[PDB]
RNA sequence: AGUGAGGGCGCGAGCGAUAACGUCCGCGUCCGAGCGCGGGAACAACCGAGACCGCCAGCUAAGGCCCCCAAGUCUGGGCU
RNA sequence: GCACCUCGAUGUCGGCUCGUCGCAUCCUGGGGCUGAAGAAGGUCCCAAGGGUUGGGCUGUUCGCCCAUUAAAGCGGCACGCGAGCUGGGUUCAGAACGUCGUGAGACAGUUCGGUCUCUAUCCGCCACGGGCGCAGGAGGCUUGAGGGGGGCUCUUCCUAGUACGAGAGGACCGGAAGGGACGCACCUCUGGUUUCCCAGCUGUCCCUCCAGGGGCAUAAGCUGGGUAGCCAUGUGCGGAAGGGAUAACCGCUGAAAGCAUCUAAGCGGGAAGCCCGCCCCAAGAUGAGGCCUCCCACGGCGUCAAGCCGGUAAGGACCCGGGAAGACGACCCGGUGGAUGGGCCGGGGGUGUAAGCGCCGCGAGGCGUUGAGCCGACCGGUCCCAAUCGUCCGAGGUCU
C-alpha cells in the first residue's frame, strides 16, 4: 500500500534524500540549468519552487528560512537580489523540466533537464 | 427492486434523539434512463441508468447514437438496476424515504498483492522462540502422498480488495433532495469518490 | 462538486455557536444531559481540558478530573445536543496541545506547571465586561 | 465393563519405536477410583498385564483395609 | 530449505516456449517538427534542441 | 478491557484489596470484559480480618476501566484504574460501601444497589 | 556349462487363529524363461493358446453379440 | 502377526501454522419410546450445516485439576502437515547417579549440554498478464450454464407465574430484547501509527563574533505532539425471512387378506440437513450467448491460397501527466475544446506565540508585539510549469 502519499523515496534514507534536494537546489540555482534523472528532476522542481517563491517575499525572516537549506550566504544573496525580482510578476512555476532523448549508457537512466524560466 | 447510481462522497456522524450516528454520505441523483430492458426485447426486466454528465467533446459515434435514441445528453457511465422499471424519465434520490433499508454495492479499496495475514487473517508464526523467518508465513498447505496435492480455493496470498462487494440492509438516515445527497447509517465500501449503487434491500 | 463542502454542508444543520472558545489547560465545567433511569437531568463535569482534536463540526475535547481519589477523563463531542452549556472556570497557560503528561503529576506540580493565563484572563474580564457596558438599556 | 483402559506413547528412551507406539497403559477402575499406569516394557500387552495385576492387588488391599476398619471398629 | 532442484533438463522446445515473450519492441519515434530527423516523443530533439517549437538545448 | 490475568482494585469494603481476573463471564469464549460485565476473579491480596480471604475465588463486576468506553450519545469516559466490586452468585454486592466513582453504564446493566452506594456516577 | 533366494494357482498335511499376497513339506501346473497373442476394465502365473517371415483371405477357442466395442436389442419357457 | 515396496536414505514424538474429510453426533435441528405430570433426564432413530473456550502440571500424546460453556465429539488424511517453522522429547560424540560387568563398557533406568541446508524445473495451489479464438469490423450494456462464499449460538423478558403440580417448581406455541464468537466492509467517532508536519533538548563541529541557523549522534540523535493514508481495540452490516423437494417420524384414503394396516395405486405434514433464495466469480459456456448504438462498397484481382495486397472507415494502440489501480503487465482518469501532476492561493488540520524590535531583570530569563511563525498527503481554486508536436494498427463482411 501507498494510497494517497506524496513524495518519492529515491532509494535514499531521510538524512540523505534531504541533502540531495539541497545540493541539487544549490547547483540548479548557481547554474540556471542542470541535468538529472527524470524522477530526481520532478521532485526537485517543487523544492526550488518554494525556495524561490520564498525569496520573492524578500524579508529577512524568509531569507533566514531559505538560508536553512542553501547555507551559502553568497548564493542566497544572488537568489534574492537577482533571481527573484525577475519572477515578481509570476506566481508559482519558476521551474521547467524537460525529458532528454539520450538515456545514459552505464545504466539506461532516462535523463531530463531542469531549468529556471525567463 | 428500485435503485440509483451515485458517488460515495464521505462519512461523518450526525445526531438524532441524542444519539450519535455514523453516516456515510452519498451523492445520488440525478439519473436519466438510457434504455429499458424488457423480456420481449431483452429477455428480462431492468433499466440502464446514466450518471454524471459527459463532455460531448469526448463522446464517440456509437455512444452518442445510443444517447440520441434515449433522448438525453451524454453521461459518464451506465449501470443496470435489475427488475426495476421507473415511470419517470429520471430516477431521483426521492425514491428513498428516510427509514428505508438499502443495499450498497461498491468496488472495495485495493490492497494489491496482500500477505496471507492481511487477506485471510492467518495467524502467522511467532515473533520469537526460534522462528527462522516465517514470522508472517502461511505455514502448512497440505498433507503427504494422499491427496498429494493442494485443494482449489486454498487460502493463500494474492490480490486483496478492489472488487465488488455489497453491504447489506443499511439504514437510510436522511435525504437532501435539493442537493441530491443521501445519508446512510453505516459504512459504504470503496474510496471517497468511488462509484456506488444504492438499492432497495433484500432483507425482510 | 466540492465533496468537502458537501460534507461540511451536511454538518451545518448540527453546528453549534453558543460555546465559548477555550484551549487546553483551561479549567471548564460542562453541563451534560444525562439520563438517570428514565428521566432527564443535568450533570456538571468540571476539570482541566487536556486535549482538543479540531476537525470542523466533528471536533472534540477531553476533560480530566480527579473524583474521590479516582482520576477520570471524559471526551465530549463539541457540537452535541447533550451539552447545555460550557462554563470557563479558569484559564491557564499551557505550552503544548496535549496535556497528557499531567496524568502523572502531584497537584502541587500540576499547579506549578499550569499557571494562570494572565493575558487571556485579563482580556476576558476586560472584554465581556466591556460587553456588559455597551448593552446599557 | 467397569474398567477404563487408556493406551498412549510411553515416556523416555526407545528410539523411533518409542515414538510411534502407544505402548504405555493406564487402567481406571471406575467403582473405586484407583488408577495404574505402566510403561515398563516395550509391548503394550505386557504392560496391560502388569497394570491389570497391580490393579487387582490394589483393590484387594483396599478391601482388606475396608474389612479391617469394619472388624476392629 | 532442503534446497530444491530441477528434476528434468528443460526440453529445447519448452525452453524457447518460455522465451516466447522475450522479443523486444522497437523504439517509438516521431519526426521532429523542426528537422524531421527522428526523435522519441515528448523529449527535446538532440539534433537542434527544439521543443514546443522553441529553442532550448544548445547543440 | 479486562482479560484473565488482569488485576483490578476492589472498589469496596469486602476486605479485598486487589483481585486478578481469571474469567470473564459474559459469554462462552469472550475476549474481554468491560464496565458492567461480570468476571470470576481471584483475590491476590487483602486486608487483615476482612470478609473475603486472600486466595478466594470470587465473582465481581467491573465498575471502572483504563480503556475508555464509548456511549451512544457520542461521548466517552476513562478512569485512571481498573476497578471492580465483589458480588455473590445472586449478583448482590457483598460489601456495603463502594469507593470512587463508577460508570453510568452500571445502572443500565441493572446493578441498582452498587450504583446508589457509589459516591458518584459518571 | 549354468543352477543350488524361486513364485503363484489347484490339491493333500504340519505350523498359525479351520488369519495372512504367511509359513513349511508332498503331487501337479503354469510364471520363471511365454510382461509375445485373445478373454477377465486395468492385472507375472485365472480362462483360451505355445508368436520362423509375409497377406486389406478363411474356420474356430476362451469370452461374448444394446452403445462406447467386433457379432442376435435372435427364438421359445420360467423367476426376479 | 507376515516380511510384499523402499537400506546408491520414504526424517522419527509433541507443539505451532494451515486445515480437509468420515459419522459410529459433543452441541444446536427434527423425531419414537420412557418407569415422559411439568421442568428435566434416559435410550434409540434422522441429521456432518455450522459450532466445538481460556488456563495450572508434564517435552509430553494421554491424563488430572481451575474457571467457563450450547457443547468443550471421536476418528481418517505417511497416528495430515520439519524442501512450512519449532527442537522441549527421541536418536551420535561430553559428563554424572543408580545399576550390571574383573574390565573395556552397558541400561524401553535417570540427569545436565549438544550444527535442523538462502535460489521451485514439473504437477498442484493462490494471484496477474501476453497470444489467439469467438466464420463483417467496432463502442457500450448485459444474460447466468457452471462454480465459490455464507450456514453457529446463548441469555433475559412477554405470553404467564398461565396449562402441569400436594408443593417446590415450571412449559408447548407465538412475540420481544440484549449478548459471545466468526465473516465482510469502513475511518465519522474511540484508538494506534504517521522517517522530517511543528515544537523542545544534550553534546560537538560548522556558517558569521552576538544573534539566527545547519550536519552528526540510526539506517529519525533524543524527547513532546501529529493531518492524510494504512489500521482495531473503533464503526456499520451479515448468518435470515421465505418458496420447494425431503430424512427419521406423524397421518388421511385403501386393497391384497369381508376385519384391520401410513402403502402396494394415490394424498397431506415433517429437519440447523437438500434445491432455491442472499453475496462474489463467471460466455475459453470453443455450446465462445444477448440487447443498444456506430462503421463502410476493394483500390489493383487473387489462377489452384475458401484470399494474395494496401492507403482509409467506426474505432483502437503508441507517447506523455497521473491515480485510495498496481510488483511487472493489467485496470481508471486526464493530455491545451485541459485543472492530470508540480507550484502558487484558499480552506481544513498539526504545532502552540517565529524571527525582528521594544520593555522589565545584574542574570538565567520574562513580558509585549502574537494564536505569532512554520505549515506532507486531505477538500478546493488557479494555465505559472509540465501532458509540445506527432506516429502506428485497424472494414471493405467465404459459404445452402
Ligand atoms: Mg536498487
Ligand atoms: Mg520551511
Ligand atoms: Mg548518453
Ligand atoms: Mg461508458
Ligand atoms: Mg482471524
Ligand atoms: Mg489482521
Ligand atoms: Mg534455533
Ligand atoms: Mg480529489
Ligand atoms: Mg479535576
Ligand atoms: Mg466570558
Ligand atoms: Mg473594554
Ligand atoms: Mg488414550
Ligand atoms: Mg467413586
Ligand atoms: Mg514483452
Ligand atoms: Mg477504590
Ligand atoms: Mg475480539
Ligand atoms: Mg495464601
Ligand atoms: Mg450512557
Ligand atoms: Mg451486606
Ligand atoms: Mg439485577
Ligand atoms: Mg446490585
Ligand atoms: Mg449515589
Ligand atoms: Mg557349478
Ligand atoms: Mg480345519
Ligand atoms: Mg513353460
Ligand atoms: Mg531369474
Ligand atoms: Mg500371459
Ligand atoms: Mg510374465
Ligand atoms: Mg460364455
Ligand atoms: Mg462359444
Ligand atoms: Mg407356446
Ligand atoms: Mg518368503
Ligand atoms: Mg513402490
Ligand atoms: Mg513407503
Ligand atoms: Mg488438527
Ligand atoms: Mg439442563
Ligand atoms: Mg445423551
Ligand atoms: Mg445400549
Ligand atoms: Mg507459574
Ligand atoms: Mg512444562
Ligand atoms: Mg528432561
Ligand atoms: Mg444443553
Ligand atoms: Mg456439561
Ligand atoms: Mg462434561
Ligand atoms: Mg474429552
Ligand atoms: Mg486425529
Ligand atoms: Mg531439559
Ligand atoms: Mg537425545
Ligand atoms: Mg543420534
Ligand atoms: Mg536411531
Ligand atoms: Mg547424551
Ligand atoms: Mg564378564
Ligand atoms: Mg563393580
Ligand atoms: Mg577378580
Ligand atoms: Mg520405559
Ligand atoms: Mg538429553
Ligand atoms: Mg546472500
Ligand atoms: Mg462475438
Ligand atoms: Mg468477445
Ligand atoms: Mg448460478
Ligand atoms: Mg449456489
Ligand atoms: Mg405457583
Ligand atoms: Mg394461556
Ligand atoms: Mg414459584
Ligand atoms: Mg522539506
Ligand atoms: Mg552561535
Ligand atoms: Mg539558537
Ligand atoms: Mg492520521
Ligand atoms: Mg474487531
Ligand atoms: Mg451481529
Ligand atoms: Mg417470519
Ligand atoms: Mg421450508
Ligand atoms: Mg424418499
Ligand atoms: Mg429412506
Ligand atoms: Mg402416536
Ligand atoms: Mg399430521
Ligand atoms: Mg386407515
Ligand atoms: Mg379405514
Ligand atoms: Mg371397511
Ligand atoms: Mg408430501
Ligand atoms: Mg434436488
Ligand atoms: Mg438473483
Ligand atoms: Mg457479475
Ligand atoms: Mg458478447
Ligand atoms: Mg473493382
Ligand atoms: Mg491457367
Ligand atoms: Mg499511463
Ligand atoms: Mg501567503
Ligand atoms: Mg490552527
Ligand atoms: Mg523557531
Ligand atoms: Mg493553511
Ligand atoms: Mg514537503
Ligand atoms: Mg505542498
Ligand atoms: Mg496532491
Ligand atoms: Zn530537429
Amino acid at each position: 500500500m501507498r494510497h494517497l502519499k506524496s513524495g518519492r523515496k529515491l532509494n535514499r534514507h531521510s538524512s540523505h534524500r534531504l541533502a540531495l534536494y539541497r545540493n541539487q537546489a544549490k547547483s540548479l540555482l548557481t547554474h540556471g540549468r542542470i541535468t538529472t534523472t527524470v524522477p530526481k528532476a520532478k521532485e526537485l522542481r517543487g523544492f526550488v519552487d518554494h525556495l524561490i517563491h520564498l525569496a520573492k517575499r524578500g524579508d529577512l525572516h524568509a531569507r533566514r528560512l531559505v538560508l536553512r537549506d542553501l547555507q551559502d550566504v553568497k548564493l542566497v544573496r544572488k537568489l534574492f537580489d537577482e533571481i527573484a525580482p525577475r519572477y515578481r510578476d509570476r506566481q508559482g512555476g519558476y521551474t521547467r523540466v524537460l525529458k532528454l532523448a539520450e538515456r545514459r549508457r552505464g545504466d539506461g537512466a532516462p535523463l531530463a533537464l531542469v531549468e529556471l524560466v525567463e | 427492486m428500485k435503485g440509483i447510481l451515485g458517488v460515495k462522497v464521505g462519512m461523518t456522524r450526525i445526531f438524532r434523539d441524542d444519539r450519535a450516528v455514523p453516516v456515510t454520505v452519498i451523492l445520488a441523483g440525478p439519473c436519466p434512463v438510457v434504455q429499458r430492458r424488457t423480456p420481449e426485447k431483452d429477455g428480462y426486466t431492468a433499466v440502464q441508468l446514466g450518471f454524471l454528465p459527459q463532455n460531448p467533446k469526448r463522446v464517440n459515434r456509437p455512444l452518442k447514437g445510443h444517447f440520441a435514441k434515449a433522448g438525453v445528453e451524454p453521461v459518464r457511465i451506465l449501470r443496470e438496476i435489475r427488475d426495476f422499471n421507473p415511470e419517470g424519465d429520471t430516477v431521483t434520490v426521492e425514491i428513498f424515504k428516510p427509514g428505508e433499508r438499502v443495499d450498497v454495492t461498491g468496488t472495495s479499496k485495493g490492497r494489491g498483492f496482500a500477505g496471507v495475514m492481511k487477506r485471510w487473517n492467518f495467524a502467522g508464526g511467532p515473533d520469537s522462540h526460534g522462528a527462522h523467518k516465517i514470522h508472517r508465513h502461511p505455514g502448512s498447505i497440505g498433507n503427504r502422498k494422499t491427496p498429494g496435492r493442494v485443494y482449489k480455493g486454498k487460502k493463500m496470498a494474492g490480490h486483496y480488495g478492489a472488487e465488488r462487494v455489497t453491504v447489506m440492509n443499511l439504514e437510510v438516515v436522511d435525504v437532501i433532495p435539493e442537493e441530491n445527497l443521501l445519508l446512510v447509517k453505516g459504512a459504504v465500501p470503496g474510496p471517497n469518490g468511488g462509484l456506488v449503487i444504492v438499492r432497495e434491500t433484500k432483507k425482510a | 462538486m466540492n465533496r468537502g463542502a458537501l460534507i461540511k454542508l451536511v454538518e451545518s444543520r448540527y453546528v453549534r455557536t453558543d460555546l465559548p472558545e477555550f484551549r487546553p489547560g483551561d479549567t471548564v465545567r460542562v453541563s451534560y444531559k444525562v439520563k438517570e433511569g428514565n428521566r432527564t437531568r443535568i450533570q456538571d463535569f468540571e476539570g482541566i481540558v487536556i486535549r482538543i482534536r479540531r476537525n470542523g463540526f466533528n471536533t472534540t475535547f477531553t476533560v480530566r478530573k480527579v473524583s474521590y481519589g479516582v482520576g477520570v477523563e471524559r471526551i465530549f463531542p463539541l457540537h452535541s445536543p447533550l451539552i447545555q452549556k460550557i462554563d470557563i472556570v479558569q484559564r491557564g497557560r499551557a505550552r503544548r496541545a496535549k496535556l497528557y503528561f499531567i496524568r502523572n503529576l502531584s497537584d502541587r506540580e500540576i499547579r506549578r506547571k499550569l499557571r494562570a493565563d494572565r493575558k487571556r484572563i485579563d482580556k476576558d474580564r476586560a472584554a465581556e465586561r466591556a460587553a456588559k457596558e455597551e448593552v446599557q438599556k | 465393563a467397569d474398567l477404563r483402559i487408556d493406551t498412549f506413547r510411553s515416556s523416555g528412551a526407545g528410539g523411533q519405536h518409542v515414538n510411534t507406539t502407544d505402548s504405555a497403559i493406564r487402567i481406571t477402575h471406575l467403582p473405586t477410583g484407583i488408577v495404574v499406569e505402566c510403561q515398563d516394557e516395550r509391548s503394550q500387552h505386557k504392560n496391560k498385564a502388569k497394570a491389570l495385576s497391580v490393579l487387582g492387588a490394589r483393590i484387594h488391599a483396599a478391601e482388606m483395609a475396608k474389612r479391617q476398619q469394619a472388624e476392629a471398629s | 530449505a532442503k534446497h530444491p532442484v530441477p528434476k528434468k533438463k528443460t526440453s529445447k522446445a519448452r525452453r524457447d516456449a518460455r522465451r516466447s515473450h522475450h522479443a523486444l519492441t522497437p523504439p517509438i519515434l516521431v519526426p521532429c517538427p523542426e528537422c524531421k530527423a527522428m526523435k522519441p516523443p515528448h523529449t527535446v530533439c538532440p539534433e537542434c534542441g527544439y521543443y514546443a517549437g522553441r529553442k532550448v538545448l544548445e547543440v | 478491557m479486562i482479560q484473565p490475568q488482569t488485576y483490578l482494585e476492589v472498589a469496596d469494603n469486602t476486605g479485598a484489596r486487589k483481585i486478578m481476573c481469571i474469567r470473564v463471564l459474559k459469554g462462552s469464549n469472550a475476549k474481554y470484559a468491560t464496565v458492567g460485565d461480570v468476571i470470576v476473579a481471584s483475590v491476590k491480596e487483602a486486608i487483615p480480618r476482612g470478609a473475603v480471604k486472600e486466595g478466594d475465588v470470587v465473582k465481581a463486576v467491573v465498575v471502572r476501566t483504563k480503556k475508555e468506553v464509548k456511549r451512544p450519545d457520542g461521548s466517552a469516559i476513562r478512569f485512571d484504574d481498573n476497578a471492580a466490586v465483589i458480588i455473590n452468585n445472586q449478583l448482590e454486592p457483598r460489601g456495603t460501601r463502594v469507593f470512587g466513582p463508577v460508570a453510568r453504564e452500571l445502572r443500565e446493566k441493572g446493578f441498582m444497589k452498587i450504583v446508589s452506594l457509589a459516591p458518584e456516577v459518571l
